């Protein structure tokens, strides 16, 4: 399966996993804030009332 | 680019870094659905 | 056609030459000192029209685009008359004006000193003058009236918002005589540039188009140019004076429209009167004719202040 | 820095340089004495205290009226 | 079967399979998200009242 | 039959096949859905009031 | 240029292969699809 | 200039394009005619 | 029928091709978005019945 | 399919791509900005259920006499 | 130039496995979803 | 990546994309500073849930 | 001159691979967009 | 980081940019100048718990 | 005219310089968006 | 998995690293001074009244 | 250019040391903010 | 770990560091004096009533 | 054109005028927020 | 053009001329601010 | 063409020096601002 690899540069693929990793970390995670009120519930507990 | 013996280096550090990635995150979503599980 | 030189070495002696015709330098496109002040001054008064003109979509940019034609700089309020008015009523205004008056007369100076130093006559620096003349006459014109108000705001139809205006307050500028005669020269400055164009390029065969040449020794084409305009009018020029012909009927242009406009305010308020007066206007069929209870009933007031208030009508 | 000189013509510099102060200076004559507070050709002579302060607002004259009288 | 892929650049095919992969995921999760109501009931669990 | 192919590319055979067929498919979904209740029954299953 | 005979006979044995198995699967979807909401 | 060769090539290809081209506009108008029909 | 291709350069036509369907199908969306029926930027989310029609003949 | 870069050259149409794409994208956005339903920077915080929508055929005969405005 | 019939034999190997794991992890994720909302 | 550099002079490159850069980023302050919620010069003190927001829905 | 047709290929590779990546950012770009407001 | 300067000359990107941050800062004085809150020839002596703010007043 | 050393090292830069660019207009947004988010 | 810095250049990737690190860093104390209600309560400790 | 494999290793290991100490100044500070306020 | 100087300048190094420790120092003394009230405390402490 | 240690003398006087202006107009700003804040 | 000891003369004139003009500068706005003050 | 190793090596002790003396005096000054104003 390694041949895959054959022809490509390494610095390219890095640089190209590493952006997709970013970029779906940051939607993932923005979209999880979302969803499960949090750190909506974490900021309710320091509130001042 | 990368002649074939070194895609073979590359690929097993990819597949090592892509099963540790793997890994971590399964422990991340079972720390997660312990906490608030969304099913 | 089509079968273009090309010239690597410099040409003057594609490419241009850098070198000296005694004084004047060669190469770049000239500026000397009065040309580069003369591009910061105008800049800068073209930033001053450019940011009130965006400022006053609130600095749209969409807007800024979308709206440009109809975007002004424009004049102070007309009580003010001469004085200095409110930076936001005008007094951004006198400023653009003020740094473009300075531009432009660099501007000329650079091309005095340039046409001395290529050891040229002085032709094209007067011509621009009379051109200048023209412009000042929208300093001087509200200068002589009274109020910076009268003056033109910087846009591109608000400008001639202000042109048609001019021509209602003061009663129809058909009947300025002097815009009459500028008309005329402009007219002929058309006429003019067809018959010599058209007859230069009718004689490019024979080497008409080296005018320089046909003026120190005359050529067969210089010839031909003279028969065919003696023989189709009458009369004719030479190489060289039709060239003043065109050099007089483009300088007469501004110059007879500058003083129409330096007459108009204040020696006549209303050139179609001035018309009758003097006997230009041609007598129609009355198309209405007043009773002596409307000759005071239809005449209204005066154009006076906007109001200042809100009323309410309580009753 | 002198080697600035040596990039640049000094004759050249000399000519955009006082070019700039020129109208720099002009701008902000202009700009004061077309305010309120520092048009100091008609109001120099009054007290600090006596002077405009806050007269910001865009129209603060009419817009539209006759020319001042002519004689 | 394998001779269709001669000729071919198996970087373009892998390019072009990843890419319809990513475009129809998309689209079917979005329509999925809207047909089943999720994440709409977990979003409606940890809500504040 | 197979004198068809003659002078033909497999690709370009493969790639008009696949075309038309990924035509055919979605018409035939889109019209589906509008003429059987689906998945409209499905998402009133799972709506919330 | 372009796929010669021979390789139009290959060529071919896969197509109408291709070809079958599709029809199958949409036969077994239709079949399914009857059984859940007949149309006519 | 050009041989059949390549031109035989390139018509092969163009003809495709504009299928799939075809392919797609269908399946576009057939998507708007079902969102909000213009007869 | 590959031989009008050695009449007309390939080069040529192929621009002049992209050229054509990318004005024409510009000029179609902007008509479209101009019109009442279809401007779906603003309109897209209303159903079919809902949308805006063309006046009817009254006959009378 | 490579062999349209023998027929083109592979410098100046990138050019060509990326100056369509970048007018395309400008295009659009400003055909947003200005829209109502999608003019973002001042609505953008609106839930979609509130977001605008242009107007709707009445559905009905058009034709039912009004009643005034509550005083 | 592209693949070889070699390259092409080898390729093929993977590109079906690649395939056929795809299917399994989705046909898992199916049986998930139908447990948890069935659609039909 | 860097084959491209030879493709392309980046003397050439680096002007167009400065310029590019920019224009644009002054496109996008002026759009800002001239909407409502965000003419900053004027407002920008108020605090986000006091800020202005465009009209919700006439059909509210 | 010209270009190669082993420059072509590197070529036509990195192009083709370049526009499906931007078509598959532009994806997430719209996939985000429709769930903010949809506009059918 | 240096050969920038082999790659442009020097004499030429300074001219552009002073002249680009003098152009820009004549229009962020020019844009301030404009503004209520910062019209700072007029108002400068204002203390900022009193200079304005583009907001409406309370209850009119 | 450019070396593929030339070009390599210019390359380096070009992506420092992007990514530096791309860090403060992230911090950047960020405040932006603290303050006065715009969804 | 030091083979992935041949060719690279130690001060770029000094950059790199560091431009990331100054980034991810204020993202997060900005984000963290909104949820956890600090310097806030600092800042309500030492005003006056 | 650049890095050859013995630079390479050589940088390694200092990169390596610098992000095991951050991460260990970043542990501490983890374990002061939990104990200051617990965010779960 | 001293070799990441190498081929630096150490006027450009101590330019830039300078500069950002100026920035850093001001944009926290900016928010500081703005959390703990001073010199605010200061100035109403000398302020004539 | 420029010798490589000639731009580098004019790189050193560059970037050392760069931060040196950034510098004064940091202190601008400080002067200009503690006398009116815009946010 | 001009020399270095020469480009040298000239620089110290321009920063005199410089500082004299800036201090002239720094009388006329420390007059106008005991006049009239903008902050 | 800038420092070379022994002038590197000269440079990375007096920055290290000047480094842990900036800090040496920022910790005083965190210990007088905690005793005046302390901010947990
Ligand atoms: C309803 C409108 C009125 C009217 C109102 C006016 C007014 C008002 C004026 C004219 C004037 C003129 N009119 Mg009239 N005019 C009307 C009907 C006509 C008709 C027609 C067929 O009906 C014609 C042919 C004309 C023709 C003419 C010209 C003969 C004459 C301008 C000469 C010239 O060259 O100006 C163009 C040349 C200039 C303006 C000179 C400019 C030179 C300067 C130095 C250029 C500086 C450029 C600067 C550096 C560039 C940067 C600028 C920044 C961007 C701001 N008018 C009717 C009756 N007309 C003018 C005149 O002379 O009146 C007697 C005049 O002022
Ligand atoms: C001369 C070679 C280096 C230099 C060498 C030094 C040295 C050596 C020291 C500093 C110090 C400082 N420098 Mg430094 N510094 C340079 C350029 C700069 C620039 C800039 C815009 O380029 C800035 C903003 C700074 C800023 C700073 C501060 C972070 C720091 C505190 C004193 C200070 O600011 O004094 C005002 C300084 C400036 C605004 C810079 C311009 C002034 C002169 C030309 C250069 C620095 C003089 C130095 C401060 C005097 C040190 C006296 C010692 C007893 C030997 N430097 C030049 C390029 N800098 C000191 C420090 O680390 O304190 C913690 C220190 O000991
Ligand atoms: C005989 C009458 C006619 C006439 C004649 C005429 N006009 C003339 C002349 C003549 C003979 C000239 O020689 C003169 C000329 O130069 O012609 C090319 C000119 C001219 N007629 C002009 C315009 C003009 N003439 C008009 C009309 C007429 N011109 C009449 C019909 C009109 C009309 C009809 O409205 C216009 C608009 C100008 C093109 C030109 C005079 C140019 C001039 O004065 O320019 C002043 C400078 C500026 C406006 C500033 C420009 C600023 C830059 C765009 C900024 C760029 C940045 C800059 C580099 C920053 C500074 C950095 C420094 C370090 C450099
Ligand atoms: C709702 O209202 C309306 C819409 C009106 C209702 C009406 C609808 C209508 C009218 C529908 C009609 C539909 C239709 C009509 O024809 C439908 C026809 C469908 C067809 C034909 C489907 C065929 C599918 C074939 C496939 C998938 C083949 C796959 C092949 C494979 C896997 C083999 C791969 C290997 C190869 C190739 C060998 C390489 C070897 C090489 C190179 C070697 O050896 O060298
Ligand atoms: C408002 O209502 C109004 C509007 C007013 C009403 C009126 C409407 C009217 C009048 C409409 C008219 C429509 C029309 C009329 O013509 C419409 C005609 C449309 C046409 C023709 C479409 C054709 C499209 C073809 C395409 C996309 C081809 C793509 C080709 C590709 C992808 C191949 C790429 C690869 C190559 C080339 C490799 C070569 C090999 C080489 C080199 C090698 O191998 O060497
Ligand atoms: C909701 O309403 C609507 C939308 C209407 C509903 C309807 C939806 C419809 C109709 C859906 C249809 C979907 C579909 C239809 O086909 C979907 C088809 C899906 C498919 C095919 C998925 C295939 C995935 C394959 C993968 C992941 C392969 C990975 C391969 C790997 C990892 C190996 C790589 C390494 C190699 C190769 C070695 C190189 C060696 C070399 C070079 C050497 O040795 O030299
Ligand atoms: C209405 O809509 C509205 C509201 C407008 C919405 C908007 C919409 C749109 C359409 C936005 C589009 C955004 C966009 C694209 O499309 C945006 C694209 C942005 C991009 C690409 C940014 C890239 C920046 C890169 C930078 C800064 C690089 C700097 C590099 C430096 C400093 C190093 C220089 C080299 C050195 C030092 C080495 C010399 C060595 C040499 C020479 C040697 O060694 O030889
Ligand atoms: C709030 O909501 C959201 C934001 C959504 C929440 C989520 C947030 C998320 C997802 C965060 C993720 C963070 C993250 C992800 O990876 C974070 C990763 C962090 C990392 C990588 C840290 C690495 C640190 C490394 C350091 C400090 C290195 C120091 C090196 C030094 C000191 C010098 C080395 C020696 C040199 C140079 C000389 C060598 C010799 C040479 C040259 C020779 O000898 O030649
Ligand atoms: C309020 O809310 C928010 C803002 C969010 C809060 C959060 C804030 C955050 C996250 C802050 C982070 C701060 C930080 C993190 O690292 C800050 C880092 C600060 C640092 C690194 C300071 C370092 C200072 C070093 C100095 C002064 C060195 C001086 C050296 C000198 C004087 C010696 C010069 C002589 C030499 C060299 C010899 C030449 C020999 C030669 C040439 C020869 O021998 O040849
Ligand atoms: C950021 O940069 C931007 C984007 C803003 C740059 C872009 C700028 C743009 C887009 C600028 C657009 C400019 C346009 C469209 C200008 C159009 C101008 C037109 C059509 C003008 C037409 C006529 C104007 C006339 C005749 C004006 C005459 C003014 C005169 C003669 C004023 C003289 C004033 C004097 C001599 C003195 C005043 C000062 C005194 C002595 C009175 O002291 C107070
Ligand atoms: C900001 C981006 C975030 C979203 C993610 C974007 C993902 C982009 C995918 C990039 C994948 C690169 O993967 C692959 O790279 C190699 C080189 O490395 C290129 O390979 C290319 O050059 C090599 C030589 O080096 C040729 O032999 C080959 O034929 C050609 O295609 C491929 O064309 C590309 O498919
Ligand atoms: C990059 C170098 C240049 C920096 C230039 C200046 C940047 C400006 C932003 C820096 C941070 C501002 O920091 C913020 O300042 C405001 C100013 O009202 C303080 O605000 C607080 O104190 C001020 C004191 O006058 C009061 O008027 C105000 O009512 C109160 O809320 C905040 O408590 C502080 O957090
Ligand atoms: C108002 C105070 C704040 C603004 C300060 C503005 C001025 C800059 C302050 C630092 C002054 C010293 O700054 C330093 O000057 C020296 C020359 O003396 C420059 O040195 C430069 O030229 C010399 C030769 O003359 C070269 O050998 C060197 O390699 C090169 O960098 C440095 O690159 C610069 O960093
Ligand atoms: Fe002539």
């Amino acid at each position: 399966m390694h041949r895959i690899w054959m022809g490509t540069d390494p610095h390219i693929i890095m640089s190209a996993l590493g952006s997709f990793l970013v970029g779906a970390v940051l939607v993932m995670h923005i979209w999880a804030y979302g969803q499960f009120n949090w750190p909506a519930t974490l900021k309710a507990k320091y509130a001042t009332p | 680019g990368m002649t074939e013996e070194e895609a073979r280096r590359f690929h097993g550090y990819m597949v090592t870094g892509t099963l540790g990635y793997v890994v971590v995150a399964s422990v991340a979503h079972f720390l997660a659905w312990s906490w608030r599980p969304w099913f | 056609t089509r079968v273009q030189v090309r010239t690597v070495p410099e040409p003057g002696i594609f490419s241009y030459l850098a070198g000296k015709f005694g004084d004047a330098q060669i190469g770049p496109i000239y500026l000397g000192w009065a040309g580069v002040l003369s591009l910061i001054f105008g800049f800068i008064a073209i930033e001053i029209i450019g940011l009130n003109m965006w400022a006053s979509v609130g600095w749209d940019p969409v807007e800024f685009i979308r709206q440009l034609p109809w975007l002004a700089l424009e004049p102070p309020p007309p009580q003010y008359g001469l004085r200095v008015p409110p930076l936001n009523q005008g007094g951004w205004y006198l400023m653009a004006g003020f740094f473009l008056t300075v531009s432009i007369i660099l501007w000329w100076i650079r091309i005095y000193r340039r046409a001395r130093a290529l050891q040229m006559g002085s032709h094209l620096p007067w011509a621009f003058a009379s051109a200048i003349f023209l412009y000042s006459t929208f300093f001087f014109q509200p200068l002589l009236v009274g109020s910076w108000s009268e003056m033109v705001p910087f846009g591109i139809f608000p400008h001639l918002d202000w042109t048609s205006a001019f021509s209602i307050r003061y009663g129809n500028l058909y009947y300025n005589p002097f815009h009459a005669l500028s008309i005329a020269f402009l007219y002929g400055s058309a006429v003019l540039f067809a018959m010599h164009g058209a007859t230069i390029l009718a004689v490019a065969r024979m080497g008409g188009e080296r005018e320089i040449e046909q003026i120190t020794d005359r050529g067969t084409a210089a010839e031909r140019s003279m028969l065919f305009w003696r023989w189709c009018m009458g009369f004719n020029a030479t190489m060289e004076s039709i060239h003043r012909w065109a050099w007089w009927f483009a300088v007469l242009t501004t110059f007879t429209g500058g003083i129409g406009i330096l007459l108009t305010g204040t020696v006549v308020d209303n050139w179609y009167l001035w018309g009758v007066k003097h006997g230009l206007v041609a007598p129609y069929p009355a198309q209405n004719q007043l009773t002596p209870e409307q000759q005071d009933l239809l005449r209204g007031r005066y154009q006076g202040t906007a109001p200042d208030s809100f009323p309410s009508y309580v009753v | 820095m002198h080697r600035i000189w040596l990039m640049y013509d000094p004759r050249r510099v000399m000519v955009a340089l006082v070019g700039f102060l020129a109208v720099l200076a002009l701008v902000i004559h202009f700009v004061l004495l077309s305010s309120q507070r520092y048009s100091w050709i008609e109001n120099g002579t009054l007290g600090a205290d006596q002077a405009p302060v806050g007269a910001s607002a865009p129209a603060a004259a009419a817009e539209m009226s006759p020319l001042p009288p002519g004689r």
